[PDB]
RNA sequence: AGGUGAAAUUCUUGGAUUUAUUGAAGACUAACUACUGCGAAAGCAUUUGCCAAGGACGUUUUCAUUAAUCAAGAACGAAAGUUAGGGGAUCGAAGAUGAUCAGAUACCGUCGUAGUCUUAACCAUAAACUAUGCCGACUAGGGAUCGGGUGGUGUUUUUUUAAUGACCCACUCGGCACCUUACGAGAAAUCAAAGUCUUUGGGUUCUGGGGGGAGUAUGGUCGCAAGGCUGAAACUUAAAGGAAUU
């Protein structure tokens, strides 16, 4: 698997990551 | 007061009588009260100016301009709004020009076109904010507001 | 169908009193219609062609003199200058390499008021001794070269209009003038003044209509 | 793993200069970093060059040339272009041949 | 150089700032040089320009500014016209313009 | 390279090299006795110079500054040293 | 003293454009071009197709009768492939071997600036 | 005690409306209230008498400029354009 | 006709493609364009006025330790991405689809919004590269190449010995890359620095330590957001990575 598609893999359930504790708030 | 742009008493003591009876060419983003203007065919093309545009060039920007030379200005008197000129033809006198309806019409070379646009950089481009710089707004044009809504009633 | 051929109007042009042959070449109008004679009918054609076959030295068979049809005389369209143009053939054809390019602009008048502007192009070349591969310029010595191409054109013109001006342009009395101020500092090979173009002309003037006659 | 001294091609000491497209496949790169050659084309070919003349009007002409400039894209230029893949020595190469 | 005469003459020289000081400069007969730039009126220069015909003095136009022509004079403040009285260090009576 | 005597210098290397990467610091230049026709006084000056150097009573300028050294004019003589 | 004009003939990719006009250039005369001859575009600017395109021009220029012609051929120019029709040259190879007075060759493609964007981009095309 | 943090002249509309909308309010509204340069006197000290007008303090000369900025992005462009004309016809 | 390897799309009796006469916004600065420039970095190639700056060297110039490199800090910062005024000329994420093969979201086709650039200001990040730190002296030759200093009734020039500019010649400090081996070093590749490191220390900024997990959890500070610097641990596993060889 390519750098640049696990780098973004991660980067979008990184910014998800921060929807779900949106519920935290 | 009640438009969107200083509009001005052009003064001309009668080329004809000794009464100086206050024209008025509309508002230019470019003058100041104290202008030497000169209006007619044999003019120079300094802003404030006019001739009819067998006088003028192709890609020239001006207002209060006549779609029927004479009609005193119908075209080009607009807060923010010019009007450029897209070809020209020196027998017929048929000089396309630019206007913003996303379209454009042919005129004649004779009719008068006052050099430069309407004073008014970015009305619609700075909002109401609130209601009240809207209802002190509607009080100079007509009681349109408020519009109210048809699946409502 | 209708086979236009007819109205197809096998024509002729010639040239003026300024060069030296007023024989062109051959056109094509259209025959007289109604409401459109054989004399106002285009008149603001053109005759774009290199000045070699338009004089008679093989020598000049590089650079393209432009004309503009005037209006018919003796059914045969005359012309006039209305400015001159370099082969893009011959501009690829004096590029080599490992050197430097030497342009410049300049808007002028004439006498008759006329508003063109003239150029000059300028190629590199080593000297009678170097040995670099190169012969290149300190910069401020090719910026001298701008304010001197300016200097002689807008010098000399302001008279005679282009006319005589003309009658200066084809001789390629300028090289000799380019190479004349570079003589004391740098060489330089080809040296030609390249194009030049004039837009600001009144209307027909009936004037300068006959002076094309002769 | 690095081999070549301006890997690129004479890219030392600047950075990102003035760039040329491809102009065969349209792919871009810059033009000090890239591959370049002169077109010395005539006007016409080596065949009918001959029938050409034999019709050329004037005491056989001067006859001027048409140059041009190219611009490859690596890639292609490599596909049975100018290249062939070269040897090590025979890489610092920098002679017309 | 403009930059240089101006630099001297005003740091060492004798001079008038204003309209009043430039008339009585004018109805005195020691003023040679007065600058206007093109922003202030020349209607006040008017009757100075009729007054240029009338005051012999060799006037100058100068294509800038009276706070550009403040750099000129010394201070960041606003002054149109520059009226030079008797000479202090250079003398501009002659330059490249 | 192997032996060498930087101990014991030559006329070559000194008339060749800057004095800044020799042995020691030393002006490779010099000053003039330069005059003008009708200076019945005296006039010392520098080489280069730099700044233009004038004259007394008749100041038509010696020499103007020069990347090379101030060059004199039709109305002087060259004095080396 | 002959029967001037310009040929200014065109040839692209995928076409020829095989036509002569006037010196002044403001009036054609004739067009044909290549794959009018052939009815399968597979071969568009091939070899015979010139042939056959200065074929249909070859009668036509014997009906206005002129001869001496100031050629002005082109590749493609603009921002595309900036490379002259490869069978397209096959049109002089023709139109010279039935007859037709030819002098002043010429070009007339304009090399720009780089200006107005190519189409490719950086990974162009790469297929 | 400058009483903001990122809200300026604007904070004078509190947390009604929303911070978007008066965002780009303070722009414009900076470059009209500012004591703007009157080029009939190089000195800077005029500001905005009413919507499209600059009210001069300085030979008191009434100005023509924009409805907030003295000239627009549009008539900027145009500045330039009727600049190139009047020479070609000049001499 | 535009177009590909050939197709299809599409534009075409509503005369587009076609060459010619003035135009225009928007865009660019071509070919010369180089083992070269100058700039702090990022980079930034047309002309001229203005603004001033830096610089090599010139100098028997003025100072007299002014000094030397950086944690937190402080200016610019290409390009993507941004808020909005001017902005889509082309190309053109996305999209729309025509072929392709069992299938194709894609590559190849045409068109096409964001984007493309600007005004004052944000996100301060990249293979931002020399994957290789700054300076003060030394260890090699030639020069490729620029700025510069010298002498030459040297080359070229003719106006008129003067003024002369440029080219040629060894030399040549600050610059920019290369060649031969390497005295040295280096895992090798290779390097006038990765030499001057077991014979290890000239002042100093910084970071790295088996790799996944993971530049992710948390929080702080910055920013509008995307996201930036940031920074875990358990658990797992005995291989992984690099040079170079067959």
């Amino acid at each position: 698997m390519r750098a640049k598609w696990r780098k973004k893999r991660t980067r979008r359930l990184k910014r998800k990551r921060r929807k779900v504790r949106a519920r935290s708030k | 007061s009640g438009r969107g742009a200083p509009l001005a008493k052009v003064v001309f003591r009668d080329p004809y009588k000794y009464r100086l009876r206050e024209e008025i060419f509309i508002a230019n983003e470019g003058v100041h009260t104290g202008q030497f203007i000169y209006a007619g065919k044999k003019a120079s093309l300094n802003v404030g100016n006019v001739l009819p545009l067998g006088s003028v060039p192709e890609g020239t920007i001006v207002s209060n301009v006549e779609e029927k030379p004479g009609d005193r200005g119908a075209l080009a008197r607009a807060s923010g709004n010019y009007v450029i000129i897209i070809g020209h033809n020196p027998d017929e006198n048929k000089t396309r020009v630019r206007l913003p309806s996303g379209a454009k019409k042919v005129i004649s070379s004779d009719a008068r076109g006052v050099i430069g646009v309407i004073a008014g950089g970015g009305r619609v481009d700075k909002p109401l904010l609130k209601a009240g710089r809207a209802f002190h707004k509607y009080r100079l044009k007509r009681n349109s507001w408020p519009k109210t809504r048809g699946v409502a009633m | 169908v209708v086979d236009p051929f007819t109205r197809k109007e096998w024509f002729d042009i010639k040239a003026p009193s300024t060069f030296e042959n007023r024989n062109v070449g051959k056109t094509l109008v259209n025959k007289s219609t109604g409401l459109k004679s054989a004399s106002d009918a285009l008149k603001g054609r053109v005759v774009e062609v290199c000045l070699a076959d338009l004089q008679g030295s093989e020598d000049h068979s590089f650079r393209k003199i432009k004309l503009r049809v005037d209006e018919v005389q003796g059914k045969n369209l005359l012309t006039n200058f209305h400015g001159m143009d370099f082969t893009t053939d011959k501009l690829r054809s004096m590029v080599r390499k490992w050197q430097t390019l030497i342009e410049a602009n300049v808007t002028v008048k004439t006498s008759d008021d006329y508003v063109l502007r003239i150029f000059a192009i300028a190629f590199t070349r080593k000297q009678a001794n170097q040995v670099k591969r190169h012969s290149y310029a300190q910069s401020s010595h090719i910026r001298a070269i701008r304010k001197v191409i300016s200097e002689i054109l807008t010098k000399e013109v302001q008279g005679s209009t282009l006319a005589q001006l003309t009658s200066k342009l084809i001789p390629e009395v300028i090289n000799k003038e380019i190479e004349n101020a570079t003589k004391d500092i740098f060489p330089l090979q080809n040296i030609h003044v390249r194009k030049v173009k004039l837009l600001k002309q009144p209307k027909f003037d009936v004037g300068a209509l006959m002076a094309l006659h002769g | 793993p690095k081999k070549r001294a301006s890997n690129g091609r004479n890219k030392k000491g600047r950075g990102h200069v003035k760039p040329v497209r491809c102009v065969n496949c349209s792919k871009s790169i810059p033009k000090d970093k890239a591959i370049k050659r002169m077109a010395i084309r005539n006007i016409v070919e080596a065949a009918a060059v001959r029938d050409l003349s034999e019709a050329s009007v004037y005491p056989e002409y001067a006859l001027p040339k048409t140059y041009n400039k190219l611009h490859y894209c690596v890639s292609c230029a490599i596909h049975a272009r100018i290249v062939r893949v070269r040897s090590r020595e025979d890489r610092k190469n920098r002679a017309p041949p | 150089s403009i930059n240089q005469k101006l630099a001297l003459v005003i740091k060492s020289g004798k001079y008038t700032l204003g309209y009043k000081s430039t008339v009585k400069s004018l109805r005195q007969g020691k003023s040679k040089l007065i600058i206007i730039a093109a922003n202030t009126p020349v209607l006040r220069k008017s009757e100075l320009e009729y007054y240029a015909m009338l005051s012999k003095t060799k006037v100058y136009y100068f294509q800038g500014g009276n706070n550009e022509l403040g750099t000129a004079v010394g201070k960041l403040f606003r002054v149109g016209v520059v009226s030079i009285l008797e000479a202090g260090d250079s003398d501009i009576l002659t330059t490249l313009a | 390279v192997l032996v060498q005597d930087l101990l014991h210098p030559t006329a070559a290397s000194e008339a060749r090299k800057h004095k800044l990467k020799t042995l020691v610091q030393g002006p490779r230049s010099y000053f003039l006795d330069v005059k003008c026709p009708g200076c019945l006084n005296i006039t010392t000056v520098f080489s280069h110079a730099q700044t233009a150097v004038t004259c007394e009573s008749c100041s038509t300028i010696l020499c103007t500054p020069t990347g090379g050294k101030a060059k004199l004019s039709e109305g002087t003589s060259f004095r080396r040293k | 003293s002959q029967v001037f004009g310009v040929a200014r003939i065109y040839a692209s990719f995928n076409d020829t454009f095989v036509h002569v006009t006037d010196l002044s250039g403001k009036e054609t005369i004739a067009r044909v071009t290549g794959g009018m001859k052939v009815k399968a575009d597979r071969d568009e600017s091939s070899p015979y197709a010139a042939m056959l395109a200065a074929q249909d021009v070859a009668a036509k220029c014997k009906e206005v009768g002129i001869t001496a012609v100031h050629v002005k051929i082109r590749a493609t120019g603009g921002t595309r492939t900036k490379t002259p029709g490869p069978g397209g040259q096959a049109a002089l190879r023709a139109l010279a071997r039935s007859g037709l007075r030819i002098g002043r060759i010429e070009d007339v493609t304009p090399v720009p600036s780089d200006s107005t964007r190519k189409k490719g981009g950086r990974r162009g095309r790469r297929l | 005690a400058k009483r903001t943090k990122k809200v300026g002249i604007t904070g004078k509309y509190g947390v009604r409306y929303g911070s978007s909308l008066r965002r780009q309010v303070k722009k414009l509204e900076i470059q009209q209230h500012a004591r703007y340069d009157c080029s009939f006197c190089g000195k800077k000290t005029v500001k905005r008498g009413a919507a499209g007008i600059w009210t001069c303090s300085c030979c008191k000369k009434t100005v023509a400029g924009g409805a907030y900025t003295v000239s627009t992005a549009a008539a900027a462009t145009v500045r330039s354009t009727i600049r190139r004309l009047r020479e070609m016809v000049e001499a």
